[PDB]
RNA sequence: ACGGAAGGGCACCACCAGGAGUGGAGCCUGCGGCUUAAUUUGACUCAACACGGGGAAACUCACCAGGUCCAGACACAAUAAGGAUUGACAGAUUGAGAGCUCUUUCUUGAUUUUGUGGGUGGUGGUGCAUGGCCGUUCUUAGUUGGUGGAGUGAUUUGUCUGCUUAAUUGCGAUAACGAACGAGACCUUAACCUACUAAAUAGUGGUGCUAGCAUUUGCUGGUUAUCCACUUCUUAGAGGGACUAUCGGUUUCAAGCCGAUGGAAGUUUGAGGCAAUAACAGGUCUGUGAUGCCCUUAGACGUUCUGGGCCGCACGCGCGCUACACUGACGGAGCCAGCGAGUCUAACCUUGGCCGAGAGGUCUUGGUAAUCUUGUGAAACUCCGUCGUGCUGGGGAUAGAGCAUUGUAAUUAUUGCUCUUCAACGAGGAAUUCCUAGUAAGCGCAAGUCAUCAGCUUGCGUUGAUUACGUCCCUGCCCUUUGUACACACC
């Protein structure tokens, strides 16, 4: 239904709008990074990340609404949207975290 | 039934690696079929100003993207095709299947 | 009420605008993206645009 | 806050069975995606509840996120005088 | 705010709040009996039983077609 | 920092040499002046002025002449379902059902009409908050530690005596040695990967069928499965290159600069991208929903509609286009480009016929895309004729009539076309602009805004005469010497 021209721009677009969405809603809770997974009728993406347990919250409640969200987002098929979350190993060599960790101790308030 | 393998992505060595294996595997299994073909990979190229503004002298940036599209002719069953697809798999290789 | 759009805006730039700024200048419909092209210049890194040249 | 009746209760039981709302930033519309309401509506509604307090709100590039909470919920729940472990909006 | 000089006539018009006049609806005056019922509304199936055909001067009004009624006698 | 102060090192954004419009003419563009309701804006030494991709129907501009709408929220008292808006035909307005607005009514009918320290929005304003991004710094040119040495010290040497090199890149280095960043380094469109797979998007030798020449080797074309080791025109990959090979001339015979039986060239192989510890009160609270601060929240600076407006002329300024005529206007005819561009609530890209000198659509065995435009038949050449030592045939710019289109609207001609009328222009005075390659330029295509077409911008096609190694006079920069009474540090 699109030419493939027109279609990688596009699947570059919807990486770039949940990365955005990711980092924008999840600010807060350290939110370092997306990996995607394309497989037929499912769509896996998985969150790199450190509080694997606090973006997970309680009952996962937290991962079923960001699931609906981005299924009502990107109007695909009910329920063929997956994500998970793994801890980042190294966590300290990218700059995301290091920058999300300096931001939560300026808001601390040390010098 | 002459099934058409394509391949619509933009990563290289991936697209090279994965091309490889397919044909290597479709040779180990001893069954007819065509060469991967390339199509020539094409550049989508975006010329777009440098700074916001009308400020300084006239500069401007190339933004480019490479995408590579390659076909492979096969004929196998779909369980076949499933089991093929299933091994040697790396995200981001688009794949995708057509029937002549 | 109806009477707020009755001037159309189906076609033109109030229409074809960025998904960012909302706005109707320096936009581009190439490879269907309709991004302003400052944004695009900071997000084309993440897209998958990459400056060679 | 002045929505019509019907209109409030779609949002509230479309909020009941989905828990999130996406709403498109063009206000007066008044055609909303899946939801024959209007789209100004739909984003004052929503605006003043979470002016209440029990409905946050992400942006997104013009996209109006609007995800439910705990008091949100608890406050449709008595609203709707739904009886408990009859549809939770967390299911799997 | 310097080329205003609001040379037209103050024409603030604020919209009336619907003054409440005495009591309305008058069917008929009836004594320890039956007050019958008036306002026979339109045969047209649009209508639900909502419409208060009222005849000031020789009209008809239906708040169901908001823009097809046109009729005569 | 400042020099008309020592100097040197450089730059075809400067020259000895020489080409190409600008400064003389006609036009769209952008800036200042004026009028007006409005022609509102920002930007002014290279670092304003076809810049904000900003060619201005309306939409996008903020500027106006007018009538409508709130998203007005902590918590209530006052007429409190004998009750209050948004959606309404009506004497009058109106592209209209904007009852917005009077004696009269309504699709629904607690969704409260009013007030405060909170404040949701804004093309209202400050680069006297600036992020963030670009330009200039600084385009092939400059900085920083560690250990030594000078110095009480801040600091200095290191980082140059002699100097080749479109870079402090380097030989050699006086007190230095040893590392780091910039640079150098990192790369296809710019080939020949003839080791190997590569287009029902390819070839010739013959392969089935064909029109014409002697039944004197066969020839161009066709529908596509009607073929037999293959890649000679275009993409790749663990791995190819040319490292200025090898020699002759110049250097206490030490970097390098030059000429020559071969590969794509032996000036660094072509152009670019990423990019110097620091600075500019350089552009953007004025196309960005980064946002405290003085501005609104019952006629609001937000939004919506009609008509105006970046579209006006006594005037100056630079980018760009057309000329000054056997080269060009020409016309009837031959043969040609690479990256790419193009349809899902949209039916888009002008492929062969009908309404039709052509322009809108009526059928899609062409399009999820090398095959339909398209192997981009245009841009430059060859038979023929006029301007034939011109107050006009170069100049369709300088005006009117008509023939044509998405668009619920194009009048101060949206754009093309068919005619009719050359009021300017004979290497163009002082100043300045850009250029060594196959470069400026002779000339047309692709994409941006698009509803229409660019002259703007980012990418190619036929070729170029005599330097490229050579200096400050003006356009300047840098280093170190030198002089200070300077620190928001010559403003």
């Amino acid at each position: 239904l699109i030419s493939k021209k027109r279609k990688l721009v596009a699947d570059g677009v919807f990486y770039a709008e949940l990365n955005e969405f990711f980092t924008r809603e999840l600010a807060e809770e350290g939110y370092s990074g997306v990996e995607v997974r394309v497989t037929p009728t499912k769509t896996e993406v998985i969150i790199r990340a450190t509080r694997t347990q606090d973006v997970l919250g309680e009952n996962g409640r937290r991962i079923n609404e960001l699931t609906l969200l981005v299924q009502k987002r990107f109007k695909y098929a009910p329920g063929t949207i997956v994500l998970y979350a793994e801890r980042v190993q190294d966590r300290g060599l990218s700059a995301v975290a290091q920058a999300e960790s300096m931001k939560f101790k300026l808001l601390n308030g040390l010098a | 039934i002459k099934i058409r393998i394509t391949l619509t992505s933009t990563k290289v060595k991936q697209l090279e690696n994965v091309s490889s294996n397919i044909v290597k595997n479709a040779e180990q299994h001893n069954l007819v079929k065509k060469g991967p073909v390339r199509l020539p990979t094409k550049v989508l190229k975006i010329s777009t100003r440098k700074t916001p503004n009308g400020e300084g002298s006239k500069t401007w940036e190339t933004y480019e993207m490479r995408i590579h599209k390659r076909y492979i002719d096969l004929e196998a069953p779909v369980q076949i095709v499933k089991r093929i697809t299933q091994i040697t798999i790396e995200p981001g290789v688009d794949v995708e299947v057509v029937v002549a | 009420e109806n009477v707020w759009f009755s001037h159309p805006r189906r076609y033109g730039k109030g229409s074809r605008q960025c998904r960012v700024c909302s706005s109707h200048t320096g936009l581009i419909r190439k490879y269907g993206l309709n991004i302003c092209r400052q944004c695009f210049r900071e997000k084309a890194n993440d897209i998958g645009f990459n400056k060679f040249r | 806050m002045l929505m019509p009746k019907e209109d409030r209760n779609k949002i509230h039981q479309y909020l009941f069975q989905e828990g999130v709302v996406v709403a498109k930033k063009d206000f007066n519309q008044a055609k909303h995606e899946e939801i024959d309401t209007k789209n100004l509506y739909v984003i004052k509604a929503l605006q003043s509840l979470t002016s209440k307090g029990y409905v946050k709100t992400q942006f997104s590039w013009q996209y109006y996120y609007y995800t439910l909470t705990e008091e949100g919920v608890e406050y449709l729940r008595e609203y709707l005088n739904l009886p408990e472990h009859i549809v939770p909006g967390t299911y799997i | 705010r310097k080329k205003k000089v609001y040379t037209t006539p103050k024409k603030i018009k604020h919209k009336h709040k619907k003054v409440k006049l005495a009591v309305l609806s008058y069917y008929k005056v009836d004594a320890e009996g039956k007050v019958t019922k008036l306002r026979r509304e339109c045969s047209n199936p649009t209508c639900g039983a909502g419409v208060f055909l009222a005849n000031h001067k020789d009209r008809l009004y239906c708040g169901k077609c908001h823009s097809v009624y046109k009729v005569n006698a």
